[PDB]
């Protein structure tokens, strides 16, 4: 957690990387790219981080496990595993956890994100910039008079 | 960038409604029993339940619901479980399920409180969903539940030992909590279960979100002499950074901010999420609904009632009259009805109107016009979470009638600082962020605001960089409803602080040559902050409406113009001093990130240098010696644009903020006219 | 065919803004540095400001939040390695 | 610039609900009558 | 202007229930269980308990509704079906109606069947109805500028 | 639709099947895809076009 | 794979309910590898297949 960063799971280094490669910004200080260089298949258009807390199963000294099956909550007033005719009379629900309130639960916090429709991209540039439309290391003399493996 | 360990205390509910059983109507009450004077004296209990379990007998052992087969007794009984059968929510299959012999049910004891079904939770006790309350004897841990074997009434008619038995309620206990719910009618102020608290009601509590503030503000100390930061040569022993009271960083770089961007977007690093509101909570488009058509609903199985029948084949007469028979191809008693079958009947689209309504409007109305509960204790402190969330307010006030077909905002409601509320959608961006909730690890990266710094290149060197931080929790945090955050305990610890930097793979000799060029005299930085005003805040006691300043005898060399705006004390901390102790309220401080709501609030304003010449000059304006504002009814021939406002008063603010005005109006461009500006913002009603 | 006899009102909305008044001698903004701020009239000699606010009445105690807008600029000057001067200058309300 | 015939199959279905008494409660049979072997015969 | 239809999503049926939550109700009475010595079960009344107690049996009264169709009618109609060509209308019945085929009173007293426009009228398909193509759409009170105004 | 409960077996009329009931069939439309993506052979040696 | 079994598997309602990771802005670990885009609501394919 020492570097992760944005509220998330992701190093900085890959958030710079993209960010220079896509838009040449991560030198002055980050902040939302103009319009016109954002389009549908973007980077910035399509990315999302979330975190939620759940109810910790070593802490809460009364955590029980339950299945499925033996779950009730709106009984009497719902189906039982189906979408039918109510079944079921009333009672007190037995288990979403709480997590507010003056009865709190230990609970622990997970973080994730969502970055669907679009590539991951590495440029071949000596600092990571969009300098030109031939890079500027593809004419690097190393590289353009001997061969070498890739691994 | 910082790491540290937040808690919210016990008044963060971030959601509207409950959660637990909330179909469940409003008034109906969970299977209990209670205890009644006998009528010593040997008081009975009364049982309110049901049994929707069908099984197949019932012995002293319990009620049988199994068969194995091949047991070594034969064909042996198995009997529910006491500790989790029967399931309280499994029922029936089909609409008319002719009834069995016996039956089986849950129920409670009458050493428990009793609430309503609608938010009622226990914790389960064991691996299957057992709810029963678990006690230690021997060292080991054992249940209580206990039969309550039972059987007809007619009891009471002939017959003996005849007596069989017809349905065994299962009987136990439970650790019941109601975690975001509260009584709404409570009849009586005794506790002890009566028959009549078969009927008690509840109501969830309002929602309240809790997070950080926009960009972060108040978590860094700027513009406060106590606690100003440093960045300056290490060798120096000589300050490089200097501040004053008045320089109000924080609503500059909002501005800033605004201009070289757009705001309707969300960006995580600095929580950018200006905080917004819904343009119809402000402003009532009430124009009824669309009902033409009646709703209805109807029987579970289609048909009501019914009348048994009996088939009559046309046996028919002989010679002359028609007679009739009976036949034995059908059956004997059949069901059928006559007419439009039973049927009840609901308007649907008023009620959701109605609903509406209510809940988004009528809540936060001004507190002068709600009334004490009955018969629950209420906190005295005016601004706790309790208060807030216990008063009743009359839902006759808001309904479908209240200035119908018109395009207004009530009276009462124009003053509310209408930033506090829970559609706010940046507010609820914010709190989602962190997580739903009450303990949370964070991990964050705050920016640095100071202008005077915030774009130097620096150059090769050694630098002491230092700075101070807010641990008050109303000041790093913000409410959705503005009650106070001291009184209910929320904290907040910060562990380790890291600094981060970035740096340019410059080539050597180029960089040496630049550093060579920047270290001469000529070419130095300058800087301009973007507000550049000074700041001044007068007292306004309450109910008058006259305040004048003075400034005595200065020169003006280079002046630009006035600004101004009007606010409430309660909500705005004093400058300078780092911790305002007669701070109380955890909203959101216009004075600190652009919110203002009382710009209508105003008559009209007059200047002069020393004391004897005005200041439009030359009679420019329309009125003599006064930028008249707003004018009431009695300005029969100077309202304009249909509406409270003057013209002259227009013009100048269009002329001031559009340069348009000599040559007729009209709408300005998109990229000319942001968010902060006067056209975007303006409603006549 | 039944509608009460009736009067009309009318009021406006500004939600978050600020009031401005620019000092031109014709409203406009032809530049940043106005051309009355910089007027013999106004910045040789001395005079003294009188303003009276006319307001709506409220219940609770209030402020009027008044903003003078000024220059405040600031050169930086850095001579040597490892040392970095400054200077400000915020016209008038200066320091 | 092309022209022909398309059939889409049997698994077709381009709503949501179905259009044929909609509003009727799920659990109501319509009209009917059937037939039950007496015993006492 | 064009009908697009995608029937409504109700998988789940919608019921409604008792003020009070049970059902009917039934008289019944306790007992307990004295020994069945030597032979099967006895099975007295005990007194502890008050021998008139409210039970239902099985499930509770229901009734069931369909929430989301409901709604979609509600709206094709008056939004859809008030504004056809007059043609397609008959007068109502018993009540009195100005001859004079322009004014508010005919505008408003003649009566359109709910039975042209429906839940499935071109289900499925994204059209717009003949009957409506050469009638005014802007004249329609869904119109923003007009709502507004009227308001103003 | 299809029968989302069946008590019984036998689909013969009986007392209990009064309790049949049921629910409609998911939603699935059918097209041509995006700019007839694949209409057209490309990238393939087999049927490589011809100018 | 065929039409009938996407249609006729039933899964049970309390998976997914109105008390589900309530206030938090969050997506189901089941539908973070489930293709989001061959499902009805797309305005795009919807759109197509009225055509
Ligand atoms: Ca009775
Ligand atoms: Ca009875």
């Amino acid at each position: 957690e020492g570097y992760n960063v944005a509220q998330c799971n992701m190093t900085k280094d890959w958030f710079l990387v993209q960010m220079l490669a896509n838009y040449n910004i991560g030198y002055q200080g980050f902040y939302i790219p103009e319009s016109y260089k954002d389009r549908m298949y973007s980077f910035f258009r399509n990315f999302q981080p979330m975190s939620r807390q759940v109810v910790d199963d070593t802490k809460y000294k009364d955590y029980q496990q339950v299945g499925i099956i033996h779950q009730h909550n709106n009984s009497g007033f719902v189906g039982y595993l189906a979408p039918t005719m109510r079944e079921g009379q009333a009672y007190p629900a037995n288990v979403p956890y709480p997590l507010i309130g003056k009865t709190a639960v230990d609970s622990i916090t997970q973080k994730k994100f969502l970055c669907d429709r679009t590539l991951w991209r590495i440029p071949f540039s000596s600092n990571f910039m969009s300098m030109g439309a031939l890079t500027d290391l593809g004419q690097n003399l190393l590289y353009a008079n001997s061969a070498h493996a890739l691994d | 960038d910082i790491r540290g360990v937040l808690d919210r205390g016990p008044t963060f509910k971030p959601y509207s409604g409950t959660a637990y059983n909330a179909l469940a109507p409003k008034g109906a009450p969970n299977s209990c029993e209670w205890d009644e004077d006998d009528t010593r004296n040997g008081k009975k209990t009364h049982v309110y339940a049901q049994a929707p379990f069908a099984g197949e007998a019932i012995n002293k052992n319990g009620l049988q619901i199994g068969t194995n087969g091949a047991a070594t007794e034969g064909n042996k009984e198995i009997y529910a479980d006491k500790t989790y059968q029967p399931e309280p929510q499994i029922g029936e299959s089909q609409w008319n399920e002719a009834e069995s012999s016996v039956a089986g049910g849950r129920v409670l004891k009458k050493t428990t409180p009793m609430k309503p079904c609608y938010g009622s939770y226990a914790r389960p006790t064991n691996s299957n969903g057992g709810q029963g309350v678990m006690v230690e004897q021997n060292g080991k841990l054992e249940s209580q539940v206990e039969m309550q074997f039972f059987s007809t009434s007619v009891n009471a008619m002939n017959e003996a030992n005849a007596i069989q038995p017809k349905l065994l309620l299962y009987s136990e206990d439970v650790n019941m909590e109601t975690p975001d719910t509260h009584l709404s009618y409570k009849p009586g102020k005794s506790d002890d279960n009566s028959k009549a608290m078969l009927g008690q009601q509840s109501m969830p509590n309002r929602p309240n979100y809790i997070a950080f503030r926009d960009n972060f503000i108040g978590l860094m100390y700027y513009n406060s002499t106590g606690n100003m930061g440093v960045l300056a040569g290490q060798a120096s022993q000589l300050n490089a950074v200097v501040d004053l009271q008045d320089r109000n960083t924080e609503l500059s770089y909002q501005l800033l901010l605004d201009s070289i961007g757009d705001r309707t977007r969300y960006f995580s690093m600095w929580n950018q999420a200006v905080d917004s509101y819904d343009p119809d909570v402000r402003i009532i488009e009430n124009h009824g609904t669309e009902d033409e058509l009646p709703n209805y609903c109807f029987p579970l199985g289609g048909i009501g009632v019914t009348d048994t029948y009996q088939a009559i084949k046309a046996t028919n007469g002989n010679g002359g009259a028609t007679t009739w028979a009976q036949d034995n191809t059908f059956a004997e008693r059949n069901e059928i009805g006559v007419g439009n079958n039973f049927a009840m009947e609901i308007n649907l689209n008023a009620n959701l109107w109605r609903n509406f309504l209510y809940s988004n409007i009528a809540l936060y109305l001004p507190d002068k016009l709600k009334y004490n509960p009955t018969n629950v204790e209420i906190s005295d402190n005016p601004n706790t979470y309790d208060y807030m969330n216990k008063r009743v307010v009359a839902p006759g006030l808001v309904d479908c009638y209240i200035n119908l077909g018109a395009r207004w905002s009530l009276d009462y409601m124009d003053n509310v600082n209408p930033f506090n509320h829970h559609r706010n959608a940046g507010l609820r961006y914010r709190s989602m962020l962190l997580g739903n909730g009450r303990y949370v690890p964070f991990h964050i990266q705050v920016p640095q605001k100071f202008f005077a710094i915030k774009n130097l290149l620096l150059l090769p060197g050694s630098y002491t960089y230092e700075w101070n931080f807010r641990k008050d929790v109303n000041m790093v945090l913000q409410s959705s409803l503005g009650n106070d955050l001291r009184v209910d305990g929320a904290s907040i610890k910060f562990d380790s602080i890291c600094l981060y930097a970035t740096f340019f793979p410059m080539a050597h000799n180029t960089a040496s040559t630049l550093e060579a060029m920047l270290r001469n005299d000529t070419n130095d930085q300058s800087f301009n902050d973007y507000l550049s005003a000074a700041n001044m805040l007068y007292p306004i006691p309450a109910n008058a409406t006259n305040v004048p300043i003075s400034i005595p005898s200065r020169n003006w060399a280079a002046f630009r113009g006035w600004a101004f705006t009007r606010l409430k004390t309660k909500e705005t901390p004093s400058l300078g001093s780092g911790y305002d102790p007669y701070y109380t309220y955890s909203g959101s401080i216009p004075y600190l990130d652009g919110t203002f709501y009382l710009n209508h609030t105003f008559k009209k304003v007059a200047i002069t240098f020393d004391s004897s010449v005005s200041w439009p000059g030359n009679d420019r304006l329309l009125t003599p010696n006064e930028f008249e504002i707003k004018r009431s009814v009695d300005g029969e021939g100077y309202n304009v644009a249909q509406c409270n406002m003057t013209k002259d008063w227009f013009l100048v603010q269009m002329l001031a903020n559009y340069n348009i005005g000599y040559q007729g109006f009209y709408i300005p461009e998109s990229y000319k006219d942001r968010m902060y500006s006067f056209f975007r913002n303006f409603q006549p009603m | 065919k039944t509608a009460v006899d009736s009067i009309t009102q009318k009021k406006f909305l500004c939600d978050r803004t600020l009031w401005r008044i620019p000092f031109s001698s014709n409203f406009m903004s032809m530049g940043a540095l106005t051309d009355l701020g910089q007027n013999l009239l106004y910045a040789n000699s001395a005079h003294a400001l009188d303003m009276t606010f006319e307001v709506d009445p409220m219940d609770e105690p209030t402020l009027l939040y008044v903003l003078f807008e000024v220059f405040d600029v600031v050169r930086v000057h850095q001579p040597h390695r490892g040392v970095i001067e400054t200077v400000y200058l915020r016209t008038p309300f200066s320091a | 610039d092309i022209r022909g015939v398309l059939d889409r199959g049997p698994t077709f279905k381009p709503y949501s609900g179905t259009a044929y008494n909609a509003l009727a409660p799920k659990g109501a049979p319509n009209s009917c009558e059937w037939d039950e072997d007496d015993t006492q015969v």
